């Protein structure tokens, strides 16, 4: 849309089918045109690569859309059926070094 | 409102990423990797 | 001794007519942030005492002369900025913007928003540049009335950062709002061209001709 960042910082949101492997992208409320189709039992991490053009770059957010699971719920086993999203101490973001 | 029967009987999982403003977005990539 | 670069032959090109108003929609913006937060009410009276002021209604409800105070000082910035020369370039990122081209004021936070190092020492000379402005009215004041020397009438660089606070913030805040827009902003001037394998530029030679000019001259006063 243009100049809708500005304003407040653009939310990609990323949904993955753990059922069917379709990853599909949604960008400030509507669908990106982009997605991506994987093969069974393959384990995806979640990544962010970014150049910092400012002191703050960008922020990993773990919520949840409507009919759509959180996070937490498919990383962790224990919190399978909890629709509360979480951040456990075990995440923790990591860099290739 | 989210269907709770729904929720239970999902597969699909959410993420979502803010690039704050000031931060070029041309530099910023999202997704999944292996 | 305060000289600014004079505006007042130089005009603005017609194409930074957008930039010009929106930029003066951003600042009623912040005014308006200021407004509210100090708590001051919209109303069609303009009181002072009551704490009322007609001016929340949106920048293109403003009166047309209520608009001259926006863009008067946004107008001299940019006469300021293209009399240096600076090519202001225009990039096809606003262009798809210009194409795609109860009141809640919302501004653009600048606090991310980041400039390079020449792009720092651009908004630094443009700083200093409206500071001589501000220097040259008040010492008109100064020497109309006569005396009273102005503790901040020291050049800029004699400035202090708490000094130089407000003219670089508005210096910069200025320029990253042309960035967020999209305009392409750099230097004026380019090199014609650089004799870099000429001998006679590098400081030995120029050096040494200038020690043979002098031997040669004290040789022939020894002479005579």
């Amino acid at each position: 849309p243009g100049q809708g960042r500005n304003n407040n910082g653009l939310e990609i949101g990323c949904v993955v089918d753990a059922a069917s492997g379709l990853l599909t992208f949604i960008a400030n409320g509507k669908e990106l045109s982009t997605y991506y189709q994987v093969e069974p039992s393959t384990k995806l991490f979640p990544a962010v690569f970014a150049q910092a053009t400012s002191p703050n770059v960008f922020q990993f957010e773990l919520g949840r859309i409507k009919n759509v699971m959180p996070l937490s719920a498919g990383l962790f086993k224990s919190e399978h059926k909890n629709p509360v999203p979480q951040c456990p101490p075990r995440l923790h973001v990591q860099f290739l070094s | 409102r989210d269907d709770y029967d729904f929720l239970m009987q999902t597969s699909t999982y959410y993420y979502s990423v803010r690039i704050f403003p000031g931060q070029e977005p041309a530099n910023v990539w999202v997704g999944w990797i292996t | 001794n305060p000289q600014p670069v004079d505006t007042s032959n130089i005009t603005i090109p017609e194409k930074l007519e957008y930039f010009i108003n929106k930029y003066a929609e951003h600042s009623h913006d912040k005014w308006s942030m200021d407004k509210l937060a100090n708590g001051w009410i919209y109303g069609e009276i303009y009181s002072d005492s009551s704490k009322v002021q007609p001016l929340m209604k949106p920048y293109k409800l403003l009166s047309e002369k209520e608009k001259e105070i926006y863009r008067w000082p946004i107008k001299e910035s940019l006469k300021t900025m293209l009399a240096w020369g600076w090519r202001i370039e225009r990039t096809r990122e606003g262009d798809s913007m210009a194409l795609y081209n109860g009141y809640s004021p919302r501004a653009i936070d600048m606090s991310n928003v980041t400039l390079s190092r020449d792009l720092h020492a651009m908004a630094e000379m443009m700083a200093e540049n409206y500071h001589n402005i501000w220097a040259k009215k008040k010492k008109m004041e100064l020497e109309s009335k006569g005396g009273g020397n102005h503790p901040l009438l020291v050049p800029y660089d004699t400035l202090t950062a708490k000094e130089k606070a407000k003219d670089r913030e508005k210096a910069q805040d200025i320029l990253k709002f042309l960035q967020i827009n999209g305009y392409a902003v750099s230097r004026g001037f380019k090199d014609l061209e650089l004799d870099t394998p000429s001998i006679e530029k590098r400081f030995a030679y120029s050096f040494l001709q200038q020690l043979i000019r002098y031997v040669d001259e004290a040789h022939q006063y020894i002479l005579e």
